[PDB]
């Protein structure tokens, strides 16, 4: 859909993730691609399939963010699973194809709400003329002037300028209604009303799988989870089995789902691993072909660190402001605060497990806690978090390491 | 009674009396035969019920409604239903409209009916008013209200059933 150049959607990905850019061209040239196929002739059409990617790297450092952003910002369905979940499935469990079903029951709770983004004007427009016909019930069959029915916007003009905020005025309109109610509901109750005429079924249901089969997105967490491993035998063949599982559906076939046939032969799979125990080519000889793309992403820095942030839009740091900024508070970050920040997080990280950025927002979190709970008894303040503040807060915490595996 | 419309330099006229009979007497002497519709563009003149008319006169109007101004169209909407309606057709008159556009009468039985020179004159005293009207059409230079009332009145002395209260629904235009 987008016609964006892989450079710009790499730009556009640069807005949220920091680094990575390798994986990022990866991604990038993955959604060109899809341009690149509709660009084509009907034959290759079919030929062409989608160049699904491996991602592979240590935990918490953009994979998932970055396959997210991708897939929101091609306005694609996106659907993360844990391919361990059906490494159970050899006793029990849910089959792979419900991945399928739920890109399409999220592929569906998408292109509804976004029906009533654009079905949000229709029904304050040519449907509020509900409230404003009982307010002055037109003439005895409007005569017609083209701007006849439009003169009044004198009377009709008023009741509608009045409108702006003046309701609780009990009347009744038109299973049409009848019923006689308010306007803090006969307005509301118009609301949803008139809407549900503009959006009809066997398009709307029928266009999520359009999605779904041109622009989805799986994102196979764990993939790595699911090869063998020389400890045992039995497990393995329960692994190997996901992956024999996985199969039809990222080398093409048919899905049943409540909403239709989806047909996964141009469905883009993004897998993931950490890639420590197994290797790539651990996994089975038909999925490796089926993933021609490898990225790696490497492990992130205490500067990556700094960078994340306050860098990103809508970066922890920026929202943590916003929300203060609700209590009427006036946060600020000086660079040296946020050196500290990045520092700690990289500190607890090191000395203890390494989570990546995650620990990031638990560092960021448990050094507000405090302004957090007195924000409203200190409105109007102009506190700042400086190098100062950030060590009063936080070393104790991340010096003591039983503490840290805790609290941080 | 008597109905009778005219058409002279850019002015048209509908004029009525006011005798409403009943065998061999007089039951009302001022009954208003000559009124006003489409948003005072449209004149009318009637002989009938009060009721007939204001029910004939409301649809009429709303027909106007639906056919921009255009008269006739209207007008030949109106007989339409008057004649097909189970109960509109019942109704029983003689509308007498004009509209700076042309005149035209309109009977029960559907027909829209536009006279030699928009000369309108029905009910009783009708052609007396009507070889009045003509004759002071052709041989003087007298107004088309002027006409309507000088030849209502000549009819109002011959008919019985007329009388000498007037209702007159001008209209300018040029
Ligand atoms: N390179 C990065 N740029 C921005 N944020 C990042 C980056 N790496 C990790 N994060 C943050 O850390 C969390 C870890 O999840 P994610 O980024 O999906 O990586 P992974 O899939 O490897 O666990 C995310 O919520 C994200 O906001």
């Amino acid at each position: 859909h987008s016609e964006m150049t892989p450079r710009e959607i790499v730009s556009e990905l640069d807005k949220h993730i920091i680094g990575q850019d390798n994986a990022k061209r990866s991604v990038a040239i993955a959604l060109r691609n899809r341009w690149r196929r509709m660009q084509l002739n009907e034959e290759l059409r079919h030929e062409v399939t989608p160049k699904n990617i491996l991602m592979i790297g240590p935990t918490g450092v953009g994979k998932t963010e970055i396959a997210r952003r991708l897939a929101k910002l091609a306005n694609a369905p996106f659907i993360k699973v844990e391919a361990t979940k059906f490494t159970e499935v050899g006793y029990v469990g849910k089959e792979v194809d419900s991945i399928i079903r739920d890109l399409t029951d999220a592929a569906v709770k998408m292109v509804r709400v976004q029906a009533i983004e654009k079905n949000r004007y229709r029904a304050e427009e040519l449907a509020e003329e509900r409230i404003l016909d009982v307010l002055i019930p037109p003439a005895k069959n409007n005569w017609g002037q083209t701007e006849q029915q439009q003169e009044p916007s004198a009377a009709r003009q008023a009741f509608r300028k009045k409108l702006r905020e003046g309701q609780l005025d009990d009347k009744e309109i038109e299973k049409q209604k009848a019923r006689k109610l308010k306007i803090k509901d006969a307005m509301k109750l118009l609301i949803e009303e008139e809407a549900a005429k503009l959006v009809n079924p066997e398009e709307l249901k029928q266009d999520a799988i359009d999605a779904v089969e041109q622009h989805g997105i799986v994102f196979i967490d764990e993939i790595d989870k699911i090869c063998k491993r020389g400890e045992s035998s039995g497990p393995d063949v329960s692994r190997e089995g996901v992956q024999r599982d996985l199969l039809p559906l990222v080398e093409g076939c048919t899905v049943s789902t409540k909403h239709g046939m989806v047909k996964t032969d141009h469905i883009l799979f993004i897998a993931s691993g950490a890639f420590q125990i197994a290797k790539p080519s651990d996994l089975i000889p038909e999925l490796q072909g089926r993933l021609p793309i490898r990225v790696e992403l490497q492990a992130l820095t205490t500067s990556d660190f700094e960078r994340i942030l306050t860098e990103p839009n809508a970066s922890i740091t920026v929202q943590y402001k916003a929300l203060m900024a609700t209590e009427g508070v006036n946060i600020e970050f000086t660079d040296s605060g946020i050196k500290r920040i990045a520092e700690a997080a990289w500190q607890v990280n090191e000395s203890t497990e390494n989570i990546g950025a995650r620990r990031l927002h638990t560092v960021l979190e448990r050094l507000m806690e405090e302004i957090s709970y007195d924000a409203s008894d200190l409105s109007g303040q102009n506190i700042t978090i400086d190098a100062d503040y950030v060590s009063k807060h936080l070393d104790a915490l991340v010096a003591d390491e039983d503490l840290s595996r805790f609290i941080l | 009674t008597t109905i009778v419309s005219v058409r002279r330099n850019g002015h048209v006229v509908i004029a009525g009396d006011g005798q409403a009979t009943l065998g061999n007497t007089v039951m009302k002497g001022n009954v208003k035969k000559v009124r006003r519709l489409y948003n005072d563009k449209v004149i009318a003149g009637f002989a009938g019920g009060t009721a007939d008319a204001f029910t004939l006169f409301e649809l009429f109007e709303r027909k106007l409604e639906m056919h921009q101004g255009h008269l006739v169209k209207a007008a030949v909407e109106l007989a339409k239903d008057w004649r097909t309606d189970r109960m509109l057709r019942k109704l029983e008159a003689l509308l007498a409209v004009a509209d700076e556009t042309a005149s035209l009468i309109i009977t029960g039985n559907g027909d829209v009916v536009q006279p030699e020179n928009d000369l309108i004159a029905i009910g009783s005293g009708g052609p007396y008013a009507q070889a009045a009207a003509r004759a002071l059409l052709e041989n003087t230079e007298l107004s088309a209200r002027e006409i309507a009332e000088k030849a209502l009145d000549i009819a109002g002395d011959i008919c019985i059933y007329t009388n000498h209260f007037h209702t007159i629904e001008e209209l300018s235009y040029k």
